[PDB]
DNA sequence: AAAAAAAAAAAAAAAAAAAAAAAAAA
DNA sequence: TTTTTTTTTTTTTTTTTTTTTTTTTT
């Protein structure tokens, strides 16, 4: 028996950490992706992936959500899109989002 | 939100635009204080103010002053985030060269100024030079130069002429090329040009040139010149727990700013020439070691001698950011334990320990604490449930008194491996999961431990209760069987339901209902089961959707009587009135969901899991030692055949027979005695129940338990079954040769050491085996989603003509699969015409379902053609009539949910489950043909005069419900368009040896017969009429291999007889080592003879790979009369010569092959040459798209039939399409993709489309058949390949092409995270798309 | 009969599964 | 005079390339 709700992230990314030993959270597979990908499901494996493993104003504001009872999600676009966006933009890349 | 994400080339106006500051001083902190440094790494007015809101002077640390600068420090009083995004700029005095485009290789710049690597890394680095603008010199444009010739160059042409070294000289070139005129000269050469590097090295040039003319972007631009920097935040610098602060980028950055800055100040001191060359060399290097160190040599070194970190660096490797965090992560709010039953539960809903609740939804307890006021501040509610006080249970029951929750397992190999359902609190440690559902999930209960997520918000919530919802999964994706189908032990309850004992109580009596039945059951004044009258009532649904209730008795088992009551309304009661195995349980099921829809079906199955494991608790179904039986026989049997193999042993000692024969012979009596006792304990077992009957004596089906076991289909099989009473059979050895001495042996009784020695070397080999096979699946699984990714459903309908041809599958045996599987849910191409001929059975674009097939199937429908995924002509996606029926649900297929990812992963779930003469005819019909040339023999049968012909027996109805494969010149005592009964043998022939069978009558003279030369006279010595035999080339004299066998007949008069249809004589020739039996003088009758001419699942990998087989089967690559060429060349040369078209193609072959054809025939293209495996690539160039996908179908169907397994087609339709997405242009025609140029198909489709549709020609294509993985390498999604083993070419392709990446793909969506264009996120995106 | 282009088969190079003390430069 | 740098106290697979052989045309 192991779970976790909220406890510490790793230093090298704000990702929940795993094992018993270590009080971790359980690990999501590639294939469990592809599984969330066969369903139709599409916020579920957004939020998976990028709330419940980031953005300071989608888990502050899911925290705001949850305790004031309301159960919804400001999906945004999680902050690590940006780091490489302007890591490619150091380079002498133009890359751009667009209409 | 937004759209394809579009990559280009920097440009100096963009940097500054991006860009708002320079970073003109190399200081980063102040390090007597923490304050930072003026226009240093870490600036404030550059970047922004550390500190929220608060200017670096302090002027403004007020929100009212928000956006106004300060003066005294000059600082924008804003968030820090500002910090984490504002980018800046350094400027360089010299041009920089971009390393990325000089190490690709190919290098972009090389080939793109046309100029060998090693000649511009010297230029580059500032010993060598190039001319510019050489103009009327003795010197070429592109030509080099060192430092004599530069001396010379000076000397010679001190006046107008230029040459100049570096980065600049290099930044000039690209200023001074012209790209029309490129394009045009190149365009010329390759029109002209007939070298094939040549062509290739220019076709590649002209791809780029013309790309980049499409692109906006400049070459200069590939040359630095001024530099973007980092946000000071994304490069941090950590303080230690002490006084140092370690990021090497910030060294990377110093070092640059500090060569740069030395550099400036020597060019205002203007220091001589080569203090400057070594300046600029040294600033090339530092750039070259900031954006990748080791690309270039030795790399510069960190903390003691290991490299330090990069740009690509950041970006490459495991630690790369696309495979660093997007990849499989952790998730918190998650959940793992091992798992139960409690059966009682329902499949809508699961049980999840209560403490695994308590502290999985903490903050939602805490939203419902503070909306009720117990404890205001969130410290105080924190305590307050860690203390488990009293009210939070009711808080608990309140939030989960509806929020659905999933459920997982760590081999998530088939979607229902995640599943949501509805948790209810329960005490204990472990999770219960609902007994049918572990099926789906093949989790047994050995101690698998399964994990929990939970949705957060509303959306999510409503996808896993309409998505995820068991009640929505009932059915697989593979095919439409219920994945609910109860597994082992139920079934056996419901089978001791369904089965009559001849006499017991309550048989032989009458009831008014089922009602009573139950009453007198539980009463125990009735037996569970008799034979007794009981009326029932059925609803029918035959009118239009109205119920019609009719009732009537019938006789039946008590149990069975009793189970109709869990019977819903609509069901008839045939179809409880049987046995009830598995797979008739199955179909009830099938039928249930086919009639009634979901909800009573959920319902029904609930209700047949509680009455099947309560009655089988009543049912005490037990298994004992005495259960078993072993037949005296047994002893019998195998004396015999000991008595048998110790004859056949004496044999061998009299030398009569062989070892081998010996072997062999005794293998086959033991595998015989096996089988007498398998018959004999089968028959011991399955009848032994023979009693009274209320009379004297009556035999019926045994009530032993392994009998009701193995029957009712629980577990096991026959095998088994065989092992556990009798012999388990013949072991084989490590080597995999079953081995002489069989288990005499049963487990009932006790196994000797060796029986169980050899059983353990199976067993293991076995197991070993199941790892090996487990970790191979799992990779190819891997392969096959990776793949298919980016396949989605977007269009409904193509609205295309063009289809496949869907018929029954016969391999020369039984059918092995019917019509109405392969058709069901599929949406026909073109209408149905039965032959009541002109009848439009059904219409032309119509979905198929299973009353339409069965309509079809009573109708005898036996080719049918339907629309196909490969058809489908939807422009980057594919259109929902081309796909049909999504399986898991009723409806045909819904708009953009895609099926890439399922196809795939339905197709891989049972890579696991993988392994790693003459005919009698049964049937009675008449006998058609196809492929037939034939002629009677001089006995006056048929024989066959064509290699590729095979008979149907077309039946009483008209289908042809038998095929068999028919060799040449077979023995036929029938015809065409006759009739044969069954059981009648006309397949009949010789095997071995070559036919020379003549097509005409006269006698056979020697023409072209040297003897001595070309052929030897060797004598038998059994009879003594020999016969005149043929030597091969190697063996003979060169002069008669030339002289070729010939046989021509002649008439009566000696003249050529004339074959009917053409003038050529009959002339028959002979291959080498050919031993000609007739002699001249002979007159022969037509079909006579002349002479007497001597797999598992990495099947199925290879087949996706398509990988050439070892000696292929060569086909006709065009149609007309074969004839032959030179000799002995490495091969031996033919040439195919169409009657109009034109000849001179050749074809070499290696003459050791067993030919098939003969000099003189002309042949269709697509021909089998050579006989043996048939690859896939020649079947796509000579049949077609249709012909290499049915083969493809075809064998992998039967590989996963012959495991047991089914699977829908359209899976490997999908794959299919994909794997072959790319081609190869024919000709350009009017358009401007060059000729021999690769492209994918929708592009050029597309293309020539429009083009088309002006008064413009179209263009040629040739589809190309490419390995899984060389597609999954050629995708237009670089972000994929960007994220697939490599970013070096993937970018510096990305960026030349300037792409605009279209949303379309799925990983990428994933990897850059935002939502999957699939699902929900779909619609949403097209709201989007609307938006734009 | 001989020169040269093209084919392919072998080989090998690249990728993927450590601390202490002295000298030099700022 | 202080701090940073340099030197002393693994095998397998795949792909890329180059060489030689074979075919063709002069
Ligand atoms: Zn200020
Ligand atoms: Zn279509």
């Amino acid at each position: 028996m192991h779970a976790r709700s909220t406890g510490s992230y790793s230093l090298v990314t704000q990702q929940p950490l795993g094992g018993k030993a270590q009080f971790g959270g359980q690990r999501f597979g590639e294939m469990e992706v592809w599984a969330l990908e066969a369903y139709g499901a599409a916020y579920t494996l957004q939020e998976m992936l990028t709330v419940k493993s980031d953005d300071v104003n989608g888990r502050t504001k899911m925290y705001k959500n949850i305790v004031d009872g309301n159960h919804q999600m400001e999906p945004g676009m999680p902050e690590s899109f940006n780091v490489l966006l302007k890591e490619i933009r150091s380079l002498g890349i133009n890359i751009e989002l667009e209409d | 939100e937004f759209d394809a994400i579009k990559i280009a080339l920097a440009s100096p106006d963009m940097i500054r635009s991006w860009s708002f500051g320079e970073v003109k001083k190399p200081e980063t902190i102040n390090y007597r204080t923490f304050k930072p440094e003026r226009d240093g790494l870490f600036c404030a007015r550059i970047f922004g103010p550390v500190k929220d809101y608060e200017c670096l002077c302090g002027k403004y640390k007020r929100l009212k002053h928000r956006g106004v600068i300060c003066e005294k420090c000059g600082v924008e009083v804003t968030q820090t985030k500002v910090r984490r995004e504002r980018m800046g700029h350094i400027e360089l005095a010299s041009p920089t060269a971009h390393i990325w485009f000089l190490k690709s290789l190919p290098s972009r710049i090389g080939l793109l100024l046309d100029m060998p690597l090693r000649d511009i890394e010297r230029v580059l680095y500032f010993e060598s030079y190039v001319v510019i603008e050489g103009g009327m010199t003795n010197l070429e444009r592109q030509q080099i130069l060192t430092e004599e010739q530069y001396l010379d160059a000076l000397e010679e042409f001190g006046d107008e002429f230029d040459a100049k070294m570096g980065a600049e000289a290099i930044q000039a070139l690209l200023k001074s090329m012209d790209l029309e005129q490129e394009c045009e000269q190149l365009r010329e050469e390759l029109n002209e040009t007939n070298s094939e590097t040549k062509r290739k090295k220019l076709t590649k040039r002209i791809k780029l040139l013309e790309a980049f003319v499409q692109s906006g972007n400049k070459p200069e631009w590939m040359i630095l010149t001024v530099l973007p920097v980092l946000p000071p935040d994304l490069r941090p610098l950590v303080p230690l727990d002490g006084g140092r602060f370690a990021s090497d980028l910030n060294d990377l950055y110093r070092r640059v700013i500090n060569r740069n800055n030395r550099l400036k100040r020597l060019l205002d001191l203007a220091a001589p020439d080569i203090i400057v060359r070594n300046e600029k060399r040294m600033l090339q290097e530092a750039v070259d070691a900031l954006l990748d160190n080791g690309r270039r040599g030795r790399a510069i070194t960190g903390s003691n001698k290991r490299p330090l970190k990069s740009l690509a660096d950041m970006i490459k490797g495991k630690q790369g950011r696309f495979r660093q965090n997007l990849l499989g992560k952790r998730v918190d709010y998650s959940g793992r334990s091992v798992i139960t039953v409690g059966p009682y539960l329902r499949l809508h809903q699961c049980g999840l320990p209560k403490k695994m609740a308590l502290e999985l939804f903490k903050p939602f307890i805490y939203g419902k604490l503070e909306l009720r006021g117990l404890a205001t501040t969130i410290k105080a509610a924190k305590k307050m449930v860690e203390r488990e006080e009293a009210v939070v249970w009711d808080i608990l029951d309140e939030v989960i008194r509806e929020h659905p929750v999933l459920l997982n397992r760590a081999p998530t190999l088939h979607r229902l491996g995640i599943q949501a359902f509805e948790p209810v609190l329960i005490e204990g440690k472990a999770i219960q999961l609902h007994p049918l559902v572990c099926a789906a999930y093949n989790a047994d209960f050995d101690g698998d431990q399964m994990a929990v997520h939970v949705p957060l918000t509303l959306e999510a919530q409503l996808e896993a209760r309409a998505l995820m919802m068991s009640t929505n999964n009932i059915l697989s994706p593979a095919n439409g069987e219920p994945i609910i189908v109860p597994s082992q032990d139920v079934v056996l309850g419901l089978y001791y339901m369904t089965r009559d004992c001849v006499n017991a109580k309550g048989e032989g009596m009458v009831l008014t209902g089922p009602k009573e039945a139950e009453r007198l059951y539980r009463s125990g004044l009735a037996s569970l089961h008799a034979r007794v009258k009981v009326r029932i009532t059925e609803y029918e649904k035959d009118a239009n959707g109205e119920l019609v209730a009719k009732t009537s008795l019938k006789d039946t088992t008590v149990g069975r009587a009793i189970l109709w009551m869990i019977v819903p309304k609509g069901l008839p009661y045939s179809i409880v009135n049987q046995a009830l195995g598995k797979k008739a349980i199955s179909k009830m099921l099938n039928t249930c969901y086919r009639i009634l829809g979901l909800k009573p079906t959920v319902i029904f199955a609930d209700q047949i899991m509680y009455t099947g494991f309560a009655y089988a608790a009543r049912s005490g179904a037990s298994v004992g030692i005495d259960d078993m039986v072993i037949p005296e026989k047994k002893h019998e049997i195998i004396s015999e055949a000991e008595a048998e193999v110790a004859e056949i042993q004496e044999q061998f000692q009299s030398g009569l027979v062989t070892a081998g024969e010996r072997y062999n012979k005794v293998i086959d009596i033991w595998a015989a005695a096996n089988d007498r006792v398998s018959k004999a304990m089968m028959d011991n077992l399955q009848t032994e129940t023979v009693i009274n009957r209320d009379g004297q004596e009556e035999k019926q089906v045994s009530f032993n338990s392994i009998y009701m076991m193995a029957d009712s289909g629980a577990r096991g099989s026959a095998a088994q079954i065989r092992q556990l009473a009798g012999m388990r059979g013949l072991m084989a050895k490590p080597d995999g040769s079953i081995i002489e001495t069989p288990i005499t042996a049963n487990f009932r009784e006790g196994l000797n050491v060796l029986q169980y020695f050899i059983s353990t070397h199976g067993a293991r080999k076995g197991l070993a085996d199941t790892a090996l096979k487990t970790a191979n699946s799992g990779y190819l699984t891997r392969r096959l989603v990776d793949v298919a990714q980016d396949l989605v459903v977007t269009e409904d309908d193509c609205g295309t003509h063009e289809g496949i041809m869907m018929t029954p599958v016969i391999e020369g045996g039984d059918v092995k699969e019917p019509l109405r599987d392969r058709v069901l849910g599929r949406v026909t191409a073109e209408d149905v015409l039965k032959p009541g001929t002109a009848d439009i059975l059904v219409p032309r674009n119509t979905l198929l379902h299973e009353q339409w097939c069965d309509l079809l199937e009573e109708n005898s429908v036996d080719a049918v053609k339907v629309r196909s995924v490969v058809s489908c002509d939807t422009d980057f996606g594919v259109c929902a009539h081309c796909y049909g029926r999504d399986l898991a649900r009723g409806h045909i297929i819904n708009k953009g949910e895609a099926i890439g990812v399922i196809a795939a992963q339905s197709i891989g779930e049972p890579g696991t489950q993988l392994t790693m003469s003459s005919i009698q005819v049964k049937n009675k019909g008449s006998i058609k043909l196809s492929n037939v040339k034939s002629v009677v023999n001089s006995s006056g049968k048929l024989v066959i005069t064509s290699r590729n012909t095979e008979l149907k027996l077309i039946d009483e109805f008209g289908r042809t419900k038998e095929s068999y494969k028919v060799p040449y010149g077979a023995v036929l005592a029938k015809g065409d368009g006759e009739q044969v009964a069954g059981g009648e043998t006309v397949a009949n022939w010789d095997p071995h040896t070559m036919p020379v069978i003549t097509e005409v009558s006269g006698f056979v003279r020697f023409t072209d017969m040297i003897d001595g030369q070309t052929i030897t006279r060797q004598t038998d010595e059994l009879t003594g009429l020999s016969s005149l035999v043929v030597l091969d080339s190697a063996e003979r004299t060169a002069g008669g291999k030339d002289l070729r066998p010939a046989l021509k007949i002649v008439d009566a008069q000696g003249n050529d007889v004339l074959i009917p249809g053409t003038d050529m004589p009959a002339q028959y020739f002979l291959p080498g080592k050919a031993i000609v039996q007739l002699e001249d003088g002979v007159q022969i009758s037509s079909g006579d003879t002349l002479a007497r001419i001597p797999g598992g699942l990495p099947r199925v990998a290879d087949l996706f790979e398509a990988r050439r087989p070892k000696e292929p089967a060569i086909l006709a690559e065009i149609s007309g009369i074969v004839s032959f060429g030179k000799e002995t060349k490495g091969k031996r040369r033919l040439v195919i010569t169409p009657v109009d078209g034109s000849d001179p193609y050749e074809e070499m072959i290696p003459k050791w092959r067993q030919l098939n054809v003969f000099e003189g025939e002309r042949v269709e293209r697509g021909d089998v040459i050579s006989d043996g495996p048939e690859a896939p690539h020649d079947i796509l160039r000579l049949r077609g798209v249709h012909a290499v996908t049915r083969y493809i179908v075809n064998e992998v169907q039967d590989v996963y039939r012959l495991q047991g397994v089914k699977i829908n087609d359209k899976h490997i339709e999908v794959i299919v399409r994909q794997m072959l997405r790319k081609a190869t242009i024919v000709n350009a025609g009017s358009s401007d993709f060059l000729e021999g140029e690769q492209v994918e198909y929708s592009r050029v489709k597309i293309a020539n489309r429009e083009l088309e549709a002006n008064g413009k020609v179209g263009a040629t294509y040739s589809r190309d058949l490419l390995g899984i993985t060389k597609a999954s390498l050629a995708t237009e999604s670089f972000i994929s390949a960007a994220s697939f083993q490599e970013t070096t070419r993937v970018l510096t392709e990305a960026a030349v092409a300037g792409k605009r990446d279209e949303l379309r793909g799925l990983k990428e969506n994933v990897i850059v995270g935002r939502l999957i264009p699939a699902g929900t996120g779909y619609a949403y995106h097209q709201d989007a798309m609307r938006r734009r």
